[PDB]
């Protein structure tokens, strides 16, 4: 009588879903809700109010695109309900009232998000049980080690947590609001120098594709700037769906550099490397050596080429030169959080950790604070 | 003292090919011969020697050797 | 079954009426009203105030011929009432008080034209229902594809509209006043240069027939001019109605070339290919690729032999070289603006979109802007 | 002794020029270049190759008008040397090789525009020193306060920038592409409803004159539509140059309303009031209170009657109600971009920040990126 | 230069030739070729085949008269060679091969006219240089201004052309076939009413001589009809060559009313005032204010008294009331087409626009279209 | 004795300064140093390298603020010199060479800090004399009694010392690094749950202002949570500087009690009441009655409402029931560390204990260890 519990990762950018005990997610699609913005003149065709997922991406040329989740916090709840319904009924084709579900969220969040998620999922979808986990803990589960520091950077939020021997330290958890959306906006702001104008949401998707395809992190920023200014080896050509060909040139490595120096975006906060160092140094003096040797990267934002070498060099510069620094970035890091779910719902003891419907009926939507970390 | 023809050393970002081996990317116009150089830039290597760095780079950009 | 509606296309050159559901109009006749010029010496011969439609073509010698429609705008309404009465009671022998009426209108025109047409058919004819639709939307119904750009060219108006997946773009609709009648006037002005003189309104029909029979679009203009100057192999002989024989020759292809270079008429505006390109580039970036491969020709003016190759060559020259251009020219496109109309009244969902007589009684002539596109 | 530095304001619609200490600009003229479309027929009259400035405005009938600046970017340069030569040698009668030159430009521009402007001003005109400044920064110099957010809405672009205590925030600068030329095109499109057709470039000046004479911004849009549909009190009559009289009627407040709802032209981007509010909210918390009390309007496009009250009402609706918002609109805002620029040329501490000739000779035309702004 | 060019105007009725730089033409004579009658007393004629000019006009009793010019189109070329030979040897008594020749032509003429004229001149007269000009531009030259609309009304054709600052408008040139010959034929038809009969070409000249001395244009047609029917104050008497006296009376002002009402002749076209108004309205909307104020009359047909006031009244009725209309009718207008030619050969620039012998020799007779307008 | 010695109390949070013998300090200002972080584009605006004191807090929008003292240890010395210069010259308008100075520091501090303070005070400002005191001793002087235990809680450190009849026991001196900055950080951490986000230094100052305005210590903790969760009777509204209104609510009593339970912050140390209890038990037996009856509070951190009753309850729970417990909290404890210092400078005996300039030049900067305490 073993039923596969659904594992659904609702990130800021893209939504993933699958069954517990599997290796890879069954459904992966962008979390974009689109609405028409032009006049319809052909009477006879079917009318469709909203476009959800890849169907919004295919016909994005006549739609306004909105993200239901930005900066790790969901604002438009009806769009999120539509995303969940499209996930359950069109991408997995399973009855939601039969299987338990597992969801992910950022470490530091507004308190009402968990309660609203619990209320929606027991009332609208009528699930037997659910659980809300933290994405970095699942990343550490998928890493296969008990101890280490997890730096997860998604599309809306970045967070670092330290864990030693399965005991998490809550006072050293660091949350920084720098992610891929700000990088896309900065790429919009710096592509204007070459004369290319991108203004609408379809242009946002095009610029996001450009950033995904032709960006990399410089090992040395001033060396790369001098080399790019002096010659023209660092130039690549990308052609738009219209057919015009654009050349990026210098802007390939300037946009990824906003992660390490947030002064480019106007933020006064420190870089990701100094954030990790400050999170480590806030821990105890005895467990820092193990945290140096088990640094784990996660999230799609850390998918840029040359990110691990720059991270290791910066941390080695910050850290004392006796302790030996190893960075651990698996090649399939982008789905790693979801992979952690495939372990978390597969354990024998985790069947005693589900939030039953009966406990919800006793204690309202506030049971999630008592039963979830 | 590598010697090569002209428009094969012209580097187009569209093609991403036609690069010769063992040449430094930084300074390609030195390897051009004197008569081909005088065809391209209409000026001697000496008075190209006095020219300022930005003007020289603009000459490279005009001849697509930059 | 319900009563089949009447599809009536009021083209500037010809008026075409027929029952909905058929594949061809049942009544096609020129939109010309003639009035007597000389005096009638014979007594008892019978008197006729005016000659409407095809009978006006029968006796061209003793008449002054006038068009109630010029440049797509109605200038005289009594002639329109005569045209509509001859269309209904004579060419079709049908009672207009038991049939819905579908009408065809230019995209951009004076707004009072729709109100006057609505007033004319609910007061004089007492029709139970009426609808008004744009020419190019019906043309793209008749093409059979939902996505494409439509260029229509009649005797009064040339217009290009883009439509993507049934959604029209109002800001990219382009209108040009270069049409068939301007080409006829230019043909008269250039045939004056060979010594043949045509001045009266009766001879304009002869010049129009000459243009319809012996005109074509050259693929290359100056090469064709050099060929016509070097040899006399392009000359053609036409027989006048009174037995005279004239020779056109070089003027065979210079008249249609005014469509592509409007500087011959003294106009400043660009050609039809530049108009189509400008209408395409006004659209969004993502939907342009489907618009370059779905260009649709319509209207009588695009019936010149060899216009498709010239249009494809010019658009391919303007377009980027990566993409391909397809020009869709049906062999029966002259009636396409009617045929899609015969489709539109046959749809089961269209019956809810009729303007009712009671609705007009409640809202007056101003209702037609709210219901129609 | 000290020699006055002439200041030149280059705009999409109008170009202004004057001296450093002058109260008012010396010469103001449209930036139009005219070329004869027709063919000269008189022998011995003599013909002029190109018409620059007000003369090109005078002979609108026989010329085709071209604007060298579109959307704040110089598209054609030979027209720009023509306009600058006409400015220096005809409208001012001053040798350009003995005076410094101050130029203005939009905030977000391609760098090639700056390098080309510097290269032309140094190589051809032999200017000893020159400087480039942002327009809306000079708007605060004209206003006389060192703290506020500037709307600058010209004929090319519409940019907002906040400056607090003399420090500018580069991440809060916004550049909407809506401007007065789009309003002229929209007035052309909506004048077709009444039956008046304006096609050629010579009639665009007439449409612009109609826009300048008989347009105003409605305080309440729906109330004004109801009032215009009820009676005919708000109807005005304009006289064409050739003698006809047109009645603008309802459209007077439908042209500039597109500034506040850019969905009329199909643009996805928000209105100008929402642009100002989003530029405010992109700044820090402690400076928003001073920025509400120092909103400054600039540019000719903000010369419509009643725009200040509408902007104040919309901002007060958007902003929190506990604090007050005042819109500071000087009656001479149209020349404010010039006036503050003159104030920039009068300070004693501005002398050593001019770009020297030998500095350009040793560092190329890229010295503007490190000396200006 | 001491070498003086010849100015020759070959009208439909009269030919006027003279030297350049003179105020009046030196020789003026009708272009009539008289051939012997088929029967009776050819004894007085000798070896000569035909008579040309005034000697053909004197011996009308034994000759049939033929006009080589038909509606401004040369039908017989041998008659034109006879006319030119008589002009060059019997009037000026100068060798054609020493002096350059300037010739005139109607605007809308066949291309073969200019080529044949140049070929005949160069082959049969050996002129070193020659030029072909257009009549109404010469009329505007003689008027002294470079802006206005010219209405030429000769003996074969009427044409209206506007000029703005020396740039002709080829799309606004209008040509109407209404001149003095049709008026002479109409006068002959209406003179049958009294009892007098004219059929012979000599009687055609008699009727033309009557029209040149007794006809005038009525200001109000119905008022003049009423006052002609009321009393006999308008009757005048003309003495025939055979000694008896005729009286015209009513129909002296009925002959020129075919100029304003061409329905009297049975043709379809409109009057000269309507033609001038339509030529004005075909221009741009900007320059019409000039063209209303600079209307220039020309031609020998416009010498009827009262034509200026009648035309001014008609155009004032047609035009909008705001504009000011003034008709320029010089007293020497009958020779204006010649007079401006005498100006055109006197300018220093025009010496560079002659057609030399070598250029004709290599280029054939097709150099006229490339060198002349 | 005629001169008045300066008294300067420079803790981590506030800096106060005044003259000896005065009941109130003359200058009180925050001890922060701000540097501009944004590009300034204004000519003639003037430049300021750093902002010190109240003017630094007045312009928090464009400033980065640094505290020169962290946990009672001077991390940066140039900022401290700037603060001392601003205190001596701008806030007091006195010459430092004419007066002695008195300085305070925490009991358990590194002696390098004291040595560097002595070297800076003698070598740069040329003060004739200087003394270094302990803050809690001066607080006991300000209390007005000789025997007592002082628990001083500043913004950087919290220290407890016992004094019996003017005799200091160094082995019972206790120090914790728990103070108001940790409470501010904890308030920032717990404000995230309600959705309010505060990240930068200006937001840190806003959070500190919120802590100063709306915070109170509950007598019973779980009863307070039950009351706050049962109803909304304990809620308050605070107005942000930008006009937003926030509701602090349940967090009001969660922030200040972290002093009592450091396990909320992750520290394993005991509370302040248990610190005082253990310091009392570290003394002798017979002196515990007077230490029980003479317990005093000091520092701004002890300015929360209801802290005295809770501290008394915890102490009388820990202590045996047979003895008397007094918690004496003066209403001006926030300046008490200053006030007693002035009393120390008012004694005729104490001015034999100045560190003279002669003694400093005699024995280096290490004389402060033997001379002071
Ligand atoms: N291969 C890649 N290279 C660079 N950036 C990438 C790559 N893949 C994804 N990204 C960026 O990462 C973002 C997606 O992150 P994701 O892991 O979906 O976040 P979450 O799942 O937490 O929403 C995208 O916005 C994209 O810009
Ligand atoms: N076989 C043909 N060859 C060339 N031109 C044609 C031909 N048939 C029609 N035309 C042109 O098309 C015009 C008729 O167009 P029509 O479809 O009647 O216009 P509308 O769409 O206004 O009804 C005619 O004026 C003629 O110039
Ligand atoms: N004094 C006059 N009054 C009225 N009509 C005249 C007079 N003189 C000439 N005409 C008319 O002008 C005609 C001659 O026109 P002419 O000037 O020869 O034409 P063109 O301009 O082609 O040379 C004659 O047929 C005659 O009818
Ligand atoms: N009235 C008050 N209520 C609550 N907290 C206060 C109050 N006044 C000051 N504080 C807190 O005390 C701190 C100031 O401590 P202070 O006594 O100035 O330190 P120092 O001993 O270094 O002078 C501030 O950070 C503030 O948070």
């Amino acid at each position: 009588d073993d039923i596969a519990a659904l594992v659904v990762d609702n990130g800021s950018g893209m939504c993933k879903a699958g069954f517990a005990g599997d290796d890879a997610p069954r459904a992966v699609f962008p979390s974009i809700v689109g609405r028409p913005r032009h006049q319809g003149v052909m009477v006879g065709m079917g009318q469709k109010d909203s476009y959800v997922g890849d169907e919004a991406q295919s016909k994005r040329g006549i739609l306004t695109l909105k993200y239901p989740i930005e900066h790790g916090i969901v604002t438009n709840w009806d769009d999120m309900e539509k995303i969940w319904h499209h996930t359950f009924y069109n991408e997995l084709r399973v009855a939601p009232e039969e299987h338990p579900v597992l969801l992910t969220e950022a470490p530091l969040n507004p308190k009402a998000n968990r309660e609203k998620m619990t209320q929606i999922m027991f009332e609208t979808f009528n699930t037997p049980a659910m659980y809300v986990a933290i994405q970095a803990v699942l990343s550490l589960y998928a890493s296969g080690r008990t101890t280490g520091i997890v730096m997860d950077s998604g599309d809306g939020v970045t967070h670092t947590v330290p864990i030693y021997e399965g005991y998490a330290l809550p006072h050293a958890i660091l949350r920084l609001d720098l992610a891929g959306r700000d990088l896309t906006d900065y790429l919009m702001k710096i592509l204007t120098e070459r004369g290319y104008s991108f203004t609408t949401t379809a242009e946002r998707e095009i610029v996001r594709d450009i950033k995904e395809k032709l960006c990399y992190v410089a090992l040395d920023f001033e060396q790369e700037m001098a080399t790019a200014a002096s010659s023209s080896s660092l130039e690549k050509s990308y052609e738009l769906p219209d057919g015009q060909v654009i050349t990026i040139g210098n802007e390939r490595f300037r946009c990824p550099e906003a992660l390490f120096q947030p002064s480019f975006l106007g933020m006064e906060s420190c870089g990701i490397h100094e954030t990790t160092f400050n999170s480590i140094m806030k821990c105890d003096v005895d467990i820092r050596k193990d945290l140096y040797a088990n640094t784990v990267l996660s999230g799609g934002t850390t998918m840029y080429p040359g990110i691990a070498d720059r991270m290791q060099k910066e941390i080695t510069a910050l850290a004392p030169s006796t302790m030996k620094i190893k960075i651990i970035a698996p090649p399939e890091r982008k789905y790693s959080v979801w992979i952690g779910g495939s372990i978390l719902a597969s354990l024998s003891t985790f069947q005693q950790m589900w939030i039953s419907k009966q406990e919800y009926d006793e204690s309202g939507p506030s049971i999630v604070h008592r039963k979830c970390f | 003292q590598k010697i090569y023809p002209y428009e094969m050393l012209v580097v187009t970002n569209k093609g991403r090919t036609k690069l010769p081996p063992g040449v430094d990317r930084m300074r390609l116009e030195r390897h051009l011969s004197a008569e081909d150089f005088s065809r391209v830039f209409s000026m001697s290597p000496e008075e190209f020697g006095k020219l300022a760095l930005w003007k020289r780079n603009e000459l490279k950009k005009k001849a697509s050797l930059f």
